[PDB]
């Protein structure tokens, strides 16, 4: 029965656009015969949440989405989220989940790979209050609850970033690599620096709160001056 | 050949299948078999596959 | 093909079919000719269009042959 | 089978009903309706013009305008005049083809090729021998275009 | 209707060597099979033409029917052997095996040794059994024979294992 | 017109052009392959604008009189018929676009010689005068 | 002329009739369609211009700007002089910070210019060259700086007038970068005294991106009717020949 | 460079061929000294001229 | 290459989690990170 | 259901919040992986049900 | 066929020797096919490459007719035989 | 390359195999080439006028470049790529295949003896500062000016 | 002067007669900007936010390349050693996201990881590897089939034909994710319908002569890239 | 005005800026017409000018 149900929804989705592009052509069909051209104003065909057949993007509504980023197939944002300007999050290949009152900087982009071996997820998995920063590059990773991630920073497949971690901005991550929580660790080759303190942790806390309140923000302002959705 | 274990009964063999380097991306490593007549992945009878994190999200949603 | 060899086989089978008692013989040698004269030629050529033009040529010859056939 | 009738304005559709796929007859064979004129002149055929050839110039006009639209269709880097001018010839081509056709209907007519209102008073008596075609047509479209079955 | 399928055999084969062969000298090891299986098919295309256009029939049995003079029977025998020889492979004939089973991919040098020489064998015999053929058949013989003698004694200087296995 | 066509198996306008089955038929079937492949000429013509007005036009004037050739009732109005049919394929021949805007721009102060053109109009017209003056010579002496 | 006058009667009847029910017909199609596809699929929309939005009372003032990107980002107290370039996909955020781009300061594709701390100026001086894909950070960059492609310039980092950082280098935070000094590395360290010939080479290089952020800026600008005399003038030139080419 | 296809402009001129091509030298000579001949100057070229003459 | 999924669902994949331990603690300024699965 | 990802896992050691996201992750991913296969496998049954008969229809008339 | 029928045996010696001659002209250029890469081959229009659909469903009926083409030669036989038969009669 | 862990990337400048060239117009030019690439390549990556190269390399599999010439090649494929190499090069370079002189001698335009097909031209170490004329080459068909 | 509420930006766009050109089955994203004489392969397929510009020189890039999100690919205009200095791309490259290219040669089957600078006059062979977060330094050449890494590269390791090969791979699989992205896009834009009449829209200003239309033929061409305009 | 239905504007309609230079030429208005008339005078009138004889030999001679 599943695979009847499947079935009839992809059958119902080919019947509508092949509606939808009679419609089209007809419509383009007068335009020429008006002698009209408001149908080939070459319009951007950039679309913020672009779904892949079913797998369709969901976040709830208190996160903030910037108009430029770019959101693919499975991705799951959590609440107050904040997503960069910018920002792509590829889900064409597996889900990408991000957790409660994450922000994720500017030009950051976000993705999975094919395959990866037994017991690793391909899917980026990333915590709640975690803070990454602008120019990021995420790959197949899972990082977890209160990570800040400096700018500039790759983490490749099969990284673990664990709770209260700090990676120093331009650094990397290789792939398969585990980063202990409460530490520091800085370099394109990642080497342990030191433990965080208190002190470190608090300021981390506090940035990606005032990040998340910028975003919200930022909502409001764009929402005023008709450059966001609903 | 003495070290020469690829499926790990004797020296025991990660899940990962592989230290990767810090240069490389982690790709799995070559079968030994390397055969192609696989089936389409096989699931349990009655997988309850239901995309629950977007129902859950929609719910609140709604 | 379509009008000038058509034209060609149907002088040699309908128009002046009244005179292949001397047609067969100089067909047989033209075809002999052709035959023995492009199977090398047809193997030094190195362009697209050169090609094209031996099998419209190698063709003709077939039918050349087809037709002395037909006239028997 | 049933032609339509001549000297109407749907006679030149029997210029479609073919009772052989034959273009044309033998030198000593009748035709299929008596002669009116066998040596027929050009003034001849233009006293035989009536309803038939006059549809058919209709036809034309009226099938002539979506073929010079498509024809025009193709045009590009022409000014409005040009684009009717070309029209004009177009369609005054077609409309000129439409009056050839007429006169070929008038001309088969006093020749007795197509019906023209006559039938001869001993018909040709043919044994339908050969016959892969009566079964399909009689059940089938095809029925209007052959004559005679 | 078995002509047409004795010939259907080509394109397939063809396009397995062209497309799924990975050495790269296969290109060539195809076009020398094409041509070569070719030039039997057109050798057994001339005998099923002299069959067809003289006994103007389809049927095994109303072949039966009808007798063919010594030199039409001497002519198709002779053809029908060169061509299923041609695929069979016979000697001299079998440069087109070597170089296509050394090229092939390994799945199509076991299907082509294995099978298509076979459907060859079974054309001949269908073709040959259904004729009265009145003259002597030594030079076949001798021709087989020769084939048998000339691959059997190249065997020790291949050190190639595809292209000793091709020779046997 | 063809389709319509009716008469008798008849020589027309003193016996210069037959009108039979045959020749009908024939008329017919250059007529359907000339519109066959002039349909392809403007499926491929709308890609890419490599040839004139004047090219279709010669194109034009050889399907026009093309068909005619099968008509013949005599060498002597078959040869004429295939004068004209010559004729037009050196006119088609002619109006061949010479240069191209093409992505080249090593060649803009140099003098470049291509002579594919003159080779062409050259053989053309010379197997053209070869073909019509033997058809000329047996045409005279089947008249005696 | 009866047939003149049949063609403009149906072309009138064509153009007034055929096309708005045609029109209609399709967008009805085209609306139902989409509705059936819900909701696996989505609709192009209108893609929102923000390279002039405003936060509160943050208002950026990026008229003097010789060329700012359609697809660029500027948001905030984002203020550039006259000359200015901003190219495709960069993001100015004024709101975290009050941005100050100079005269003749190029801004490459993809650069970040982001303060760190929540209110800091990020002053830009005049004839800077910043590389693509480049990270600005509350940094005070004086006039005549090169900022080399994948750069990127920490917090408190101050670089100097004809001051030069290698791309793909990272300045420390808090770094002072000396006049007439070239730095390299990850971590940026003093890599050697340019030479005049490659200060020759830097000056051409930001005259060279200034004029071509010019040439972007008044191709990027253009109105769509423009666009689309330009898609007919590119299709027409696919197929003039050199007799048309001679004849303009 | 508007309506000149792929050449490109410099900054102290602007080119006369597209990007990586071959400066001619006579080229230069025809558009610096546009009539101007001090000598009939025998280069390379002029010289293979009068050879194949 | 291999495309299939090595994550099966049909059943869990027998594995050793204790016989290689990441090592959590003690990193100096030049080792390298460790390594996030060790199950054999 | 629960949300693994979107909990509170605070009251665990870090391995041990590590460990259940991934466990998490794996468990979504096989159900997306599901889900997936079934829409593709839909993509096949269609046109096998469809067309087929249209191709034997098409086979018959040209053959017998 | 026709030349057996007709009893011809050189002529369709000949017909063959010129048959395999071609046929090794005509397969000699399948090996020139292989490349190593895909081509680019097509026009650009409106910057990206012009594919013509008509064109493309034109040697989709060529390739259907090329492929499949002698399971309905018979008909095209009895038309070519029909017109032909006027020729004496 | 022989290059250890550690060792830094060595300079394209130190790589490259210098071609110097008499252009048609009797010009010289100095162009850049790399070992394992053709004489063809290398101008046509340079933009040097005067090679028409029709056949484009000529085919993709058992190539004229190739060491040693496989047997059953078919070599050059066109005259187009035709440069004079000045006399120390030539006879480093050895003596014509057969094919290759085949194609130089049915040439429209004439040849010399130190006349070599682009195409068939493998770059090498040796090859630095080479002298090559390239006088203007004859074009084939009518697609040539396309 | 910058006050719109819709935006500009348009994916292709030339610069005086420099017309980009893009092959079958090639997927150019909507967010993404190509500038200039840009000739993409078949089956190539950029990313979002990625920035290529054919602007000052050409840049010509191979069939099954994939460049990955905020990724700048441009070109120099000259090098210090009088080779071309347009950007000339292998067949199977696979650029890593923000990645920056500046008129730099790169073969076949080369990786370039995540956050590299490949700077003016280099040249990476055939099946090169760059690991992420590395600089190559300009007029540096990459041995084929060799593993670097570093600021500035270092030498790491030759690379093995089994490598080589997964890396050949991993290049093809991106074909299909280009097809579903290819496949969620209309070959009709929609995006006109959502806008409202200008005056400026119903009253031309100034008109144009009639030539030919940019979509002429358009009715038989096949609407292969949905993003086509 | 602006027929919005949900997002789709019904009422879309940009007019064309590329029409022909003749569009509303004498010459172009229907046959028989005065402006018509005066357009073609001036065009015979024109063609007679520039071809006298030509004129002559054709509309005289029909
Ligand atoms: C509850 C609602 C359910 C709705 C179900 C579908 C309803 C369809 C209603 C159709 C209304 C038709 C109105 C009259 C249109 C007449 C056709 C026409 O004008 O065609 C000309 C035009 C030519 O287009 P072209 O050559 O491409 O030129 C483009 C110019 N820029 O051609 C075009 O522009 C192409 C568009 C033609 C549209 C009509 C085609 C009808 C064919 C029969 C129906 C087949 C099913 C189509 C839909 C798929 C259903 C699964
Ligand atoms: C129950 C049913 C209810 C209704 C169902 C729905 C409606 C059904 C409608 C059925 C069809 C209606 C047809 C209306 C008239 C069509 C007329 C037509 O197509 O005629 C074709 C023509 C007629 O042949 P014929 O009359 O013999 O020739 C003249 C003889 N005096 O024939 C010819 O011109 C023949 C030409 C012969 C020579 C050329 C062809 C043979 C050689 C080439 C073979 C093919 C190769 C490719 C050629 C190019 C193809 C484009
Ligand atoms: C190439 C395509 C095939 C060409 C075959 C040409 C054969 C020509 C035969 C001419 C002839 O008349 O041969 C007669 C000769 C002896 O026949 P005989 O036994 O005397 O006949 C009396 C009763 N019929 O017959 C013979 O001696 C038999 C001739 C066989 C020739 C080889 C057959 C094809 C081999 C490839
Ligand atoms: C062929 C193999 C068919 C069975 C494949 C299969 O079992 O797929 C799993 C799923 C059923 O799930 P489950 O019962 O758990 O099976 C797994 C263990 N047996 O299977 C399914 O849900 C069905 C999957 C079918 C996939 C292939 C379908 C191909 C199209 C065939 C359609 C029928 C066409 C018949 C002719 C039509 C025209 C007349
Ligand atoms: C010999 C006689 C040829 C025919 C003479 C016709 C005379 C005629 O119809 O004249 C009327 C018209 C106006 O003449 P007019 O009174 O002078 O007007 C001045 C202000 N209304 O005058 C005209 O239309 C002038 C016609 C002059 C023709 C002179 C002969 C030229 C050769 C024959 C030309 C045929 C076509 C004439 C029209 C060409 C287009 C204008
Ligand atoms: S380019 Fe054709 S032979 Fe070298």
């Amino acid at each position: 029965m599943k695979l009847f149900q499947a079935m009839w929804t992809r059958t119902i989705y080919s019947i509508g656009r092949m509606v939808r592009e009679t419609g089209l052509a007809l419509d383009r069909y007068g335009c020429k015969l008006e002698q009209d051209i408001s149908c080939y104003e070459p319009l951007s065909r950039h679309r913020n949440i672009l779904p892949i057949y079913d797998l369709v993007p969901t976040f709830y509504h208190s996160t903030f989405i910037a108009p430029n980023s770019s959101l693919i197939g499975a991705v799951y944002l959590g609440q107050n989220t904040v997503v960069g300007y910018g920002s792509t999050l590829r889900g064409d290949n597996h889900a990408i989940r991000v957790g409660h009152n994450t922000v994720i900087g500017d030009k950051v982009a976000i993705s999975n790979v094919a395959t990866l071996a037994a017991g690793i997820p391909v899917s980026t998995n990333i915590g709640n209050h975690v803070n990454i920063g602008a120019g990021c590059v995420l790959q197949s990773c899972v990082v977890d609850d209160n990570v800040t991630v400096g700018h500039n920073t790759v983490i490749l497949e099969g990284s673990v970033l664990e709770r209260g971690s700090v990676i120093a901005p331009n650094s990397l991550v290789p792939a398969g690599r585990l980063i202990p929580s409460g530490q520091l660790w800085a370099g394109s080759p990642v080497r342990y620096v030191r433990d965080l303190k208190e002190e470190e942790i608090k300021l981390n806390l506090e940035q990606t709160e005032q990040n998340l309140s910028i975003g919200k923000t930022h909502k409001s302002s764009l929402i005023q001056q008709e450059a966001y959705d609903r | 050949l003495l070290k020469f274990d690829p499926f790990g009964f004797y020296s025991p063999k990660l899940l990962s299948e592989n230290r990767p380097e810090e240069a490389m991306p982690f790709y799995e490593d070559y079968p030994q078999n390397d055969s192609h007549w696989n089936l389409w992945e096989q699931f349990p009878e009655d997988f309850e596959d239901s995309n629950a994190e977007r129902e859950a999200i929609l719910k609140s949603n709604k | 093909f379509l009008i000038f060899f058509l034209f060609f086989s149907l002088l040699f089978i309908y128009y002046l079919s009244a005179l292949n008692n001397f047609f067969w013989i100089i067909l047989l040698i033209i075809s002999i000719i052709g035959i023995f004269y492009i199977i090398s030629i047809i193997f030094d050529i190195n362009l697209f269009k050169a090609f094209l033009a031996y099998s419209t040529i190698i063709n003709s010859i077939s039918f050349i042959l087809l037709i002395i056939a037909i006239i028997f | 089978s049933q032609t339509f009738a001549h000297d109407s304005f749907l006679g030149g559709l029997n210029l479609f009903k073919r009772r052989d796929p034959r273009f044309v007859l033998d030198q000593g064979e009748r035709p299929p309706y008596p002669i009116i004129n066998s040596n027929s002149s050009f003034v001849d055929v233009l006293s035989n013009f009536n309803k038939a050839d006059f549809g058919l110039v209709l036809f034309s006009a009226a099938i002539g305008f979506p073929l010079s639209r498509w024809v025009l269709k193709g045009l590009t880097f022409s000014s409005l005049n040009y684009r009717r001018g070309l029209f004009s010839s177009v369609y005054g081509g077609v409309i000129l083809w439409g009056l050839v056709l007429g006169f070929n209907n008038s001309y088969y007519r006093l020749n007795g090729f197509v019906d023209n209102g006559l039938v001869w008073k001993r018909k040709e008596r043919k044994l339908n021998k050969y016959d892969f075609t009566s079964e399909f047509e009689d059940n089938s479209f095809f029925k209007k275009l052959r004559i005679r079955d | 209707l078995f002509f047409m399928c004795y010939e259907l055999l080509l394109i397939p084969s063809f396009l397995i060597v062209y497309f799924v062969s990975p050495s790269r000298r296969a290109i060539q090891a195809s076009l020398y099979f094409v041509i070569w299986t070719q030039l039997g098919s057109l050798l057994v295309l001339i005998a099923i033409s002299y069959i067809i256009s003289i006994t103007n029939t389809y049927e095994f049995n109303d072949l039966k029917y009808f007798n063919f003079t010594n030199s039409e029977s001497t002519i198709i025998i002779f053809l029908i052997f060169l061509g299923f020889g041609f695929k069979a492979p016979i000697w001299p004939f079998h440069y087109w095996l070597t170089k296509t089973h050394v090229e092939a991919p390994s799945g199509f040098s076991i299907y082509l040794s294995g099978f298509l020489v076979k459907t060859a064998l079974y054309g001949f015999y269908k073709f040959n059994t259904s004729i009265f053929i009145d003259i002597d058949s030594s030079i076949f013989i001798a021709i087989c024979i020769m084939g048998v003698v000339d691959s059997s004694l190249k065997m020790w200087g291949q050190t190639d294992l595809k292209k000793l296995v091709a020779y046997g | 017109y063809l389709i319509t066509f009716n008469g008798y198996s008849s020589t027309f306008w003193w016996s210069h052009f037959k009108l039979n089955n045959y020749s009908l038929y024939m008329y017919l079937l250059v007529i359907i392959f000339n519109n066959y492949f002039l349909y392809i000429t403007e499926k491929h013509i709308k890609i890419l604008n490599n040839y004139s007005i004047d090219y279709f036009f010669s194109i034009i004037n050889i399907t026009l009189f093309i068909p005619m050739i099968f008509l013949s009732n005599t060498l002597f109005t078959f040869f004429f018929l295939i004068e004209l049919v010559s004729c037009a394929i050196f006119y088609k021949f002619i109006v061949s676009k010479i240069s191209f805007k093409n992505s080249n721009y090593k060649d803009n102060y140099f003098s470049i010689f291509s002579k594919n053109y003159l080779n062409v109009l050259f053989y053309q017209y010379w197997s053209s005068f070869f073909s019509s003056v033997m058809i000329g010579f047996c045409i005279i002496y089947l008249f005696s | 002329m009866l047939r003149l006058r049949l063609f403009d009667a149906y072309e009138k009847i064509s153009m007034t009739f055929l096309g708005p029910l045609y029109r209609r017909i399709g967008k009805s199609l085209a609306q139902t369609g989409l509705n059936i596809q819900q909701p696996y699929t989505s609709d192009d929309r209108l893609v929102p211009s923000l390279r002039n939005i405003r936060v509160t009372n943050k208002i950026p003032s990026i008229n003097d700007s010789e060329f700012i990107a359609p697809n660029s980002v500027v948001i905030g107290d984002v203020i550039t002089k006259e000359g200015s370039s901003i190219w495709y996909g960069a993001t100015l955020r004024g709101e975290l910070g009050p941005i100050e781009i100079g005269k003749q300061t190029v801004i490459q594709d993809l650069v970040n210019i982001q303060s760190g701390k929540q209110n800091q100026k990020t002053q830009i001086g005049d004839n800077v060259f910043i590389g693509p894909n480049s990270y600005i950070q509350s940094s005070k960059i004086n006039d005549n700086s090169f900022v080399g492609m994948g750069s990127t310039v920490s917090t408190g980092c101050n670089l100097a007038s004809n001051a030069v950082v290698a791309a793909g280098s990272v300045v420390p935070e808090n770094t002072q970068v000396p006049s007439n000094q070239i730095w390299a590395g990850s971590p940026a360290q003093y890599l050697r005294d340019i030479t005049p010939e490659e200060r020759q080479v830097l000056q051409e290089h930001h005259q060279e991106c200034v004029q071509l952020a010019r040439i972007h800026a008044e191709e990027t600008e253009k109105s769509f009717r423009e666009v689309l005399n330009d898609f007919d003038r590119i299709t027409a030139e696919a197929e003039y020949d050199h007799e048309s080419l001679a004849l303009q | 460079v508007k309506g000149k296809g792929s050449i490109r402009k410099g900054i102290h001129g602007e080119g006369f061929g597209a990007p990586s091509h071959a400066h001619d030298a006579l080229i230069h000579q025809i558009k610096q000294s546009k009539d101007t001949m001090d000598y009939q100057n025998i280069t390379n070229e002029v010289a293979q001229n009068f050879a194949n003459h | 290459r291999q495309n299939f999924a090595k994550n099966i669902t049909t059943t869990d994949i027998p594995k050793d989690s204790h016989h290689f331990a990441a090592k959590r603690s003690g990193f100096t300024q030049t080792e390298q990170a460790p390594f996030a699965y060790n199950d054999v | 259901f629960e949300n693994v990802l979107l909990s509170n896992r605070k009251n665990l050691t870090p391995q041990e919040s590590v460990q259940k996201v991934i466990n998490y992750a794996l468990l979504q991913d096989a159900k997306q992986r599901s889900r997936t296969l079934r829409h593709i496998k839909a993509s096949w049954v269609i046109p096998a049900l469809l067309f087929t008969y249209p191709a034997w229809y098409l086979a018959k008339g040209a053959v017998n | 066929l026709y030349s057996s029928f007709k009893s011809q045996y050189l002529l369709i010696l000949f017909m063959t020797i010129l048959n395999i001659f071609g046929m090794y002209f005509y397969i000699q250029n399948l090996r020139f096919v292989v490349k190593k890469n895909k081509s680019s081959i097509l026009n650009y229009k409106n910057y990206y490459v012009n594919i013509n659909y008509s064109i493309t469903l034109n040697i989709i009926l060529l390739n259907f007719f090329n492929f499949f083409g002698i399971l309905f030669l018979s008909d095209l036989i009895i038309i070519l035989n029909y017109i032909s038969s006027y020729i004496y009669i | 390359h022989h290059h250890h862990a550690g060792d830094q990337a060595d300079r394209v400048a130190d790589k490259i195999i210098w071609i110097n060239i008499q252009n048609r117009i009797g010009q010289f030019e100095r162009i850049s080439a790399f070992e394992g690439e053709s004489l063809l390549e290398a101008l046509q990556r340079n933009k040097v006028a005067g090679i028409v190269a029709t056949c484009e390399g000529g085919e993709d599999i058992n190539t004229m470049l190739e060491k040693p010439i496989d047997p059953v090649t078919y070599g050059p494929f066109c005259s187009s790529c035709q440069v004079v190499v000045s006399n120390p090069w030539r006879n480093k370079m050895g003596n014509l295949h057969y094919l290759e002189e085949r194609n130089l001698v049915r040439s429209s335009y004439p040849t010399t003896e130190n006349s070599r097909l682009a195409c068939c031209i493998l770059v090498e170490k040796w090859m630095n500062e080479m002298i090559i004329s390239i006088p203007q080459n004859p074009n084939s068909v009518y697609e040539d000016n396309m | 002067k910058y006050g719109e509420n819709i935006s500009k930006h348009r994916s292709l766009m030339s610069l005086y007669d420099l017309h980009p050109q893009i092959g079958y089955q090639s997927y150019i994203a909507p967010n993404s900007t190509v500038i200039g004489e840009v000739t993409i392969g078949n089956e190539t397929t950029v990313w979002y936010n990625s920035v290529i510009r054919g602007d000052v020189n050409a840049v010509q890039i191979g069939n099954n390349v994939s460049i990955g999100e905020n990724v700048v690919i441009h070109t120099a205009g000259s090098l210090p050693t009088g080779q071309p200095a347009s950007v000339d791309i292998g067949h199977y490259v696979i650029i890593g996201s923000k990645s920056t290219i500046y008129s730099c040669t790169i073969q076949d089957e080369v990786v370039i990881g995540q956050g590299c600078v490949i700077l003016e006059g280099a040249r990476i062979e055939k099946g090169a590897m760059i690991a992420a977060n590395s600089v190559v330094p300009p007029g540096r050449l990459i041995p084929a089939g060799t593993l670097w890494a570093g600021n500035p590269c270092t030498f790491v390791r030759n690379l093995t034909k089994s490598e080589l090969a997964t890396n050949i791979d991993h290049a093809k699989k991106q074909l299909h994710l280009a097809q579903q992205h290819r496949y969620e896009y209309l070959p009709y834009n929609s995006a006109y319908l959502q806008k409202s009449n200008s005056e400026e829209d119903l009253n031309p200003t100034k008109y144009d002569d009639v030539t030919i239309n940019y979509n002429f033929g358009d009715e038989e061409r096949a609407q292969e890239n949905p993003l086509k305009y | 005005g602006d027929f919005f239905v949900d997002k789709y504007n019904f009422s879309r309609r940009v007019v064309d800026h590329r029409q022909p230079y003749d569009l509303n030429f004498s010459i172009n208005n229907p046959v028989g017409s005065r402006v018509w008339f005066k357009a073609w005078k001036q065009k015979a009138i024109g063609n007679f000018l520039n071809l006298v004889g030509v004129h002559y030999a054709f509309y005289g001679a029909g």
